[PDB]
RNA sequence: AGCGUGUGCCUACCCUACGCCGGCAGGCGCGGGUAACCCGUUGAACCCCAUUCGUGAUGGGGAUCGGGGAUUGCAAUUAUUCCCCAUGAACGAGGAAUUCCCAGUAAGUGCGGGUCAUAAGCUUGCGUUGAUUAAGUCCCUGCCCUUUGUACACACCGCCCGU
RNA sequence: AGGAGUGGAGCCUGCGGCUUAAUUUGACUCAACACGGGAAACCUCACCCGGCCCGGACACGGACAGGAUUGACAGAUUGAUA
């Protein structure tokens, strides 16, 4: 339809062009956080990203003790 | 003191012609609502007359962040011992009988 | 320079712009209805004001 | 000049505040008492209450003059705008703003202090 | 002159202009039990099975029914027509018939008459509300 | 292993070959930032960065830059070519490559180092 | 809903309607309001309603956390900034230790004011949904009114006895 | 013999000693600890990687035409169109 398509999961992504087709499930929380653009790239928002820290900042000591648990 | 000259006698021409007034407690104000348009900017005008009225010698009656300037005796004796102008240039004191 | 510095990239947001008008101070600004004096002085001058405690 | 109520009955009350508390540190040594001010059609008169009215009119007016100048010239009235009168209060001995003034100039005029304070 | 108070409760209020008229069974100009909220639709079939057809045959009460509030605006129906009852039955033949159907329907409900005083108490110092504190450390 | 293509994209020309898709290919993160405005100050980095391209050739990376400004760069997209920064008390710099949009330029410095820990002893400690 | 706020004296940092139409707050225009007058019958609303579970780890409630256009802020990341794709959150009453509370109350829920540039997870108010328990006691913690003892009066965190 | 709301299931701040530089001043039981209306990028910040502008009525030492204060991104200071 032309539609700027924002009805789909992942636009602009980065491992596929288009919104083209891969396969094998069990990896969506993989493809929300890419691993290699982010570690190659030497970010501290990276080791938010890689060690489970907070890439947004939400405050961990006792509140969110969910979210990197 | 963080003053000029040409500003300072033209802020003592000015004082002469007008003798009593009411200033605010700022130093650094280029801006005052009360006394604008001068013909020189605000800051030295304003500073300067306060900086004439404090140098240790005259009064001042002050609160609410406004100075008050009465012409006593003091600010006409201080005129002579300083100034050495005699009053014959007539201020604003000498009327309204 | 005075006209090359003030009012480059604006003070949208100046807390040392405001003092109260009693006793020059820039703490406990009471800005609401233009009062514009600290918390202190306007209880001290709340009465003389016009405010006054009924609860 | 366009302003809203709220905010221009809270001016009156700070213009209101700021006149009384300038003339009670300028003529508390007169014997100041109160200040009243009235705002009719042309007319804004402020009116003195003071125990002593000698100094507060000073001779030939000239204390009148001045403070009439200085209110002139700080509030921004128009001039000849603002008239402040003196008139003497009937009861001093029932305002505490008086007696206390008294009180302090028998203290600071020299005298034992529980004696000044039995005869206030 | 003119008297006319209609019903009010809580916050609604039904304005029962009274005349004479068609004065056609309806609530919010709506059929018997027919209202979209679907919840207090009964309280008004329960009289009119009792006098008869030819009573209501000149009762206009032309209502501006404006409110949010079940609990007020219903509860303003049943005042609305008690008053409407008994202003008709005061003005027309007099006041025994409008004791006895008063009678009924205020001694079948006490809570027409009066409404529920209860409301949103003020906020007080240290506390999230009326009542309850800040909680304190030692 | 061999080089691989910018989603098919021509770099060739500066204009007409690239930077033709704003936002078309180009996602957010300096997709408004860039079209905020100008403001004075701004072109010294970009000047800085011209010589550091042209008196040094590619793969040799140019003499040390230490400065913290952080600004708008009305294009993300700057491959050979890296600004390094000084920020906290020390220096970084990070290997840049030609896919830049979609991050920022200021998310490199780790300054939430884990604060020193005590020994909470002689008390009760939980 | 109701409590309220809102602009030209240093406020050129006010509240905003309506038209910009990438999908609506929105960077552009054009108007209203110094206010029971305009925002406003209060500009991406509660509780409710066959997206529905005839039982319950599912549709039923948000587990870090990526985008589509960005309220437009000297930085924001080293506190501003807006709906969603189902990859599961110990997903259904909680260590000794404790705080608050008796009806339109607790609790849930949002909205104003102050701070301020729209600046809030703070506070101060306002509504809205709306209870369970109790109409008692001096057991704990304390207070008060009497009698009583005291070697205390710095007043029991007192005074004081013996290597 | 009562309970409701769980400091651990649905959004951060105040304070107490130490990483070269951070846990930035009063207040510490009730009667300190989103309290100072204290939500500090400047400004009222003052544990900030280094500092520059100004101070002078009373007794003062170097007793006047330069004895240099704030405006250049380029071949630099550890930031700093000083």
């Amino acid at each position: 339809y032309k539609i700027p398509d924002w009805f789909l999961n992942r636009q602009k992504d980065v491992k596929d062009g288009k919104y083209s087709q891969v396969l094998a499930n069990g990896l969506d929380n993989k493809l929300r956080e890419d691993l290699e653009r982010l570690k190659k790239i030497r970010a501290h928002r990276g080791l938010r990203h890689f060690w489970g820290l907070r890439v947004r900042g939400q405050h961990t000591k006792t509140t969110g003790r969910r979210g990197r648990t | 003191m963080l003053m000029p000259k040409k500003n300072r006698i033209a802020i003592y021409e000015l004082l002469f012609k007008e003798g009593v007034m009411v200033a605010k407690k700022d130093v650094h104000m280029p801006k005052h609502p009360e006394l604008a348009d001068k013909n020189v900017p605000n800051l030295h005008v304003m500073k300067a007359m306060q900086s004439l009225k404090s140098r240790g010698y005259v009064k001042e009656q002050f609160a609410w962040r406004h100075f008050y300037w009465y012409l006593t005796n003091e600010g006409i004796q201080y005129l002579r011992d300083y100034l050495h102008l005699p009053p014959e240039i007539v201020p604003a004191t000498l009327r309204r009988s | 320079g005075h006209q090359q510095l003030y009012w480059s990239h604006p003070r949208k947001f100046g807390q040392g712009s405001r003092s109260c008008r009693v006793c020059s101070n820039r703490h406990g600004l009471i800005r609401k209805y233009g009062l514009n004096m600290c918390r202190q002085c306007f209880r001290q001058y709340a009465k003389d004001i016009g405010f006054i405690k009924l609860d | 000049v366009q302003i809203s109520k709220k905010r221009k009955f809270v001016a009156d009350g700070i213009f209101k505040a700021e006149l009384n508390e300038f003339l009670t540190r300028e003529l508390a040594e007169d014997g100041y008492s109160g200040v009243e001010v009235r705002v009719t059609p042309t007319r804004t008169e402020i009116i003195i209450l003071a125990t002593r009215t000698q100094n507060v009119l000073g001779e030939k007016g000239r204390r009148i003059r001045e403070l009439t100048a200085v209110v002139q010239k700080r509030f921004g009235f128009p001039e000849g705008s603002v008239e402040l009168y003196a008139e003497k209060v009937a009861t001093r001995g029932l305002c505490a703003i008086a007696q206390a003034e008294s009180l302090r100039y028998k203290l600071l005029g020299g005298l034992a202090v529980r004696r000044a304070c039995y005869g206030v | 002159q003119s008297v006319q108070v209609f019903g009010r409760k809580k916050t609604a209020t039904a304005v029962a202009h009274c005349k004479r008229g068609n004065g056609l069974i309806k609530v919010n100009g709506r059929p018997l039990e027919m209202i979209e909220p679907r919840t207090l639709q009964y309280k008004l079939l329960e009289p009119v099975l009792l006098l008869g057809k030819e009573r209501f045959a000149g009762v206009d009460i032309r209502v501006r029914v404006k409110g949010g509030g079940h609990v007020a605006q219903i509860y303003a129906i049943r005042q609305s027509i008690s008053k409407a009852l008994v202003a008709y039955y005061q003005k027309y033949v007099d006041e025994a018939s409008k004791k006895e159907i008063k009678d009924i329907l205020i001694q079948y409900d006490r809570t027409l008459l009066v409404a529920d005083p209860r409301r949103c108490e003020s906020k007080k110092f240290g506390g999230p509300g009326a009542r309850a504190r800040y909680q304190k450390s030692y | 292993f061999r080089k691989f293509t910018y989603r098919g994209v021509d770099l060739d020309q500066l204009l007409d070959m690239s930077y033709e898709q704003l936002m078309q290919l180009y996602s957010a993160r300096q997709r408004r930032r860039l079209n905020r405005g100008l403001r004075r100050k701004q072109h010294s980095l970009l000047k800085r960065l011209r010589k550091a391209k042209k008196e040094a050739p590619p793969m040799e990376k140019p003499e040390v830059v230490k400065t913290h400004l952080r600004d708008m760069i009305i294009l993300p997209e700057m491959v050979g070519s890296m600004v390094g920064v000084y920020n906290g008390k020390t220096f970084n710099q990070v290997e840049i490559k030609p896919e830049m949009i979609g991050h920022y330029l200021g998310e490199f410095s780790i300054t939430y180092k884990p604060v020193k820990h005590g020994r909470p002893g002689i008390g009760a400690t939980h």
